[PDB]
Parts: structure tokens; sequence; C-alpha cells
């Protein structure tokens, strides 16, 4: 079965700039049985391509594709707003016909620092015998940060999950938050919590910390 | 005029059945092929079932064989999806989904009107089908207690409901400035869980009170809660 490999992962651009998609095969697929798709969060996706390099009805001329064998891409000529989106390529040479793994392009914009901010667990939780600590980044770009948590000064592995938000629609930022889970036997068990933030908008990372129960 | 609409979406318990069903208006439907394709949570796109115009070909991704089944009604514009032995994994929003109106043949000779399911030009909204054990329950709760950026920020951490989704708003809703509701997380338990946060002035903290309004319809559960510094 066909796997295709998408890159770069996502490309940061601007309007009035080009983007080019490129998707390897595992196997050669004769030019002619490839299409492309545009997907934005909430709506359905939209065909690009087909054909490997025949524009969809209603499609402009700023998009066009091509390649054969192993790679085949595609190329926004010149960026607009819409067509900040997931981009995914699909192959139909041979069945079952597959999907690329998707490639995003953003928005890119000035940097911006997140503002961090630390929560412990609540009263509340904690009688209910669960524990969960959140550390948010607010309102920063680019996409990349590394958020560490340390427990008494031991780094975190396998306990935090991170969530992040659609890119803002109107300042082009990310918020993002990581929640360490606890049981309430370990978290009463230490005493210093942290959230540490490396990110491009910040001299050096950022720390926020509490002692448990000040 | 051109439409695909979807329905039959829902709840179901894994090894369970579903059907999905796509009406087509505003083109010759005898004449297309048509497919199936679904996006997990968090993932991309994937193949599921295409069939020709007439039905003759039918084909599925090496994940749903056997389980699924696509059909079709021609005389009333229907296509169907009948998934069987469902498990967690196909947990994802289903597309139906318009493909060709022509076909080649391997000599190279294009039929016109003879439609397949090599790529889809036309797609439904898309229906939700969540496979899981869990049983139906609401969130707890809890606050987020509060500077950076030159703010203060405080939230509600929502957690442990079943089935999504919740809702948020903060002070009964006039509040959406600086509003961040993050997605849900499917925890190890196979419940979900997520924060709502807001940035506030550090100044205003004493003069304001903040409340957070969560309503999870599914269980019939509203909650108000208040955070204090």
């Amino acid at each position: 079965e066909i796997v295709l490999t998408q890159s770069p992962d996502t490309l940061s651009l601007s309007p009035g700039e080009r983007a080019t998609l490129s998707c390897r095969a595992s196997q050669s697929v004769h030019s002619r049985y490839f299409a492309w798709y545009q997907h934005k969060p909430g709506q359905p996706p939209r065909l690009l391509i087909y054909g490997g390099s025949t524009r969809a009805t209603g499609i402009p001329n700023r998009f066009s594709a091509g390649g054969s064998g192993t790679q085949f891409t595609l190329t926004v000529n010149r960026l607009e707003a819409e067509d900040f989106a997931v981009y995914y390529c699909q192959q139909y040479g041979r069945s079952p016909y597959t999907f690329g793994q998707g490639t995003k392009v953003e928005i890119r914009r000035t940097v911006a620092a997140p503002s961090v901010f630390i929560f412990p667990p609540s009263d509340e939780q904690l009688k209910s015998g669960t524990a969960s600590v959140v550390c948010l980044l607010n309102n920063f770009y680019p996409r990349e940060a590394k958020v560490q948590w340390k427990v008494d000064n031991a780094l975190q592995s396998g306990n935090s999950q991170e969530s992040v938000t659609e890119q803002d629609s109107k300042d082009s930022t990310y918020s993002l938050s990581s929640t360490l889970t606890l049981s309430k036997a370990d978290y009463e068990k230490h005493k210093v919590y942290a959230c540490e933030v490396t990110h491009q908008g910040l001299s050096s990372p950022v720390t926020k910390s509490f002692n448990r129960g000040e | 005029e051109v439409q695909l609409v979807e329905s039959g979406g829902g709840l179901i318990r894994p090894g369970g059945s579903l059907r999905l069903s796509c009406k087509g208006s505003g083109f010759i439907f005898e004449n297309f092929g048509f497919g199936w394709v679904r996006q997990g949570p968090g993932k991309g796109l994937e193949w599921v079932s295409g069939t020709n115009w007439n039905g003759g070909d039918s084909r599925y991704g090496d994940s749903v064989k056997g389980r699924f089944t696509i059909s079709r009604d021609n005389s009333n514009n229907f296509v169907y999806l009948q998934m069987n032995s469902l498990r967690p994994e196909d947990t994802a929003i289903y597309y139906c989904a318009r493909g060709t109106d022509y076909t080649i043949d391997d000599q190279g000779i294009r039929y016109q009107g003879s439609g397949t399911f090599w790529y889809f030009d036309v797609w439904g909204r898309g229906t939700l089908v969540t496979v899981s054990s869990a049983s139906t329950k609401g969130p707890s709760v809890f606050p987020l207690a509060p500077t950076s950026g030159g703010t203060a920020a405080l939230g509600c951490l929502v957690k442990d409901y079943f089935p999504e989704p919740v809702t948020v708003s903060w002070n009964s809703g006039a509040l959406t400035s600086g509003v961040h509701t993050f997605p849900a997380v499917l925890q190890s338990s196979g419940l979900y869980s997520l924060s709502s946060v807001v940035t506030v002035p550090s100044s205003s903290l004493g003069t304001q009170t903040y409340i957070c309004n969560v309503n999870h319809k599914p269980s019939n559960t509203k909650v108000d809660k208040k955070v204090e510094p």
C-alpha cells in the first residue's frame, strides 16, 4: 500500500509569498493519478488539483502542480488569506487510495513572547482526590515553544499533555496549555512546582513556579 | 444548489453498528462515483471507501475492509456507509464525497458519464461518529486561581466529562475579550478534559468577580464557579 509523506511539515509565509509543497510516494505513481486538497478547520476539504496538474473547477491559475515517479509538488504562486490551511496530497495510482499526512501553511507575523502563568491544583479538585497543575502560554508567535515541568527540580516526563488553539483570526498568535497530572498522594509528597518556557520572544527561558501551600 | 448532506452520526459502543447516509442534490447523481473519507481527532484525512456510478466497483481502506460496506440508491440519490463491528479507532468525522463523472479504461479510452472514485470535487460538511465504552458523565469544574505581559490570568478546568461537547462562558457571557477555551483532550480514563482561561488587569482583581458558566447538555449539567485570587 502506497504511503505518501509530505514535507516540510509546516511553512510560515505571508500573503504574496510563494508556497511549495512536496509529497514523496513510497512507490512510483504515474504523473496523472494524483490530486491535492486544501482543508481549513471547520470546513469541508476542497479539491485543488486532479490528474497530477489539472486545476479543479473554480481554482485560479495561481495554484499549479505536477511531478511523477516518487515526488509530486503543489505550488501556490502568491498566497492570499484563504490559502492558510492544511494541504494534503492523494494518490489514485493504486488501491487503496491514500492521503499524505498534511503540510500546514500558517501566517507569519512579528515575534510575540508568551505571557506565562502557572496555576496550582485547586482546593476543590484536591478534596475530590485528583491533582492537575496547569501552565498557560498566552498569545505568542511563532508556534515553536518548549515547556518543561519540574517538581522539586526533578524534570518530569510522560505525565503532561499540551493543548493549543488555532492561530488567532485577528492577531495570528497561538495560546497553549500544558497540564501536569499527578496523584494527590504524589502532589502532597513534593514542594516546588515549576513550568519552564523557552521561546524566540524571550531573551532566555522563563520559569513560573509555586511552593505547595504558599 | 449542488449539495451533499450527511446524517446518521452519533455515539455507539465498541462492537456496535451504525449507518451513514448522504443525500445528493443539484446534479446528475447517477453519473458520479462517491466515496467516504474520515478524519480522526488530531489526525489527517483517511480514505475509507468508494464506489463507481453503478455500484459495480466498490473498494475499501485496509483498516475497514470487511467491517464497512458502501452502497447507493440511484433512484433516491443516496449513498450509504454501513459500519459494523466498530472500534475506538473508528472515532472520527466522516465525510461523504462526490467522485468523478468519467473513467478511463486500460486502453486509455475515456468514458463520459461513467463516474468513479479517484478523487473528490464536492464534500459534505461531515458527521461525527464516536465509538467508546465510556458512560455519559458531567464535568467537575475547578477554578484556576490568579503577572506576565502586563496582566493576570485565571480560568476553569473542566475535567472528566463524556461525551463532548461542553460550552464555557465568563461572567454570564458578556466577557469574550481575551478568553481562550482549549481543545478537549481525551484522557487515559476515556473521559475528556479542557481548560478555559482569560487574561485580566491585575488592579481589577479585587474590584470585580469572575465566574465561568459551564454547560454540558449531554448530561444536562450546568455549573458556575467563582475564581478567587
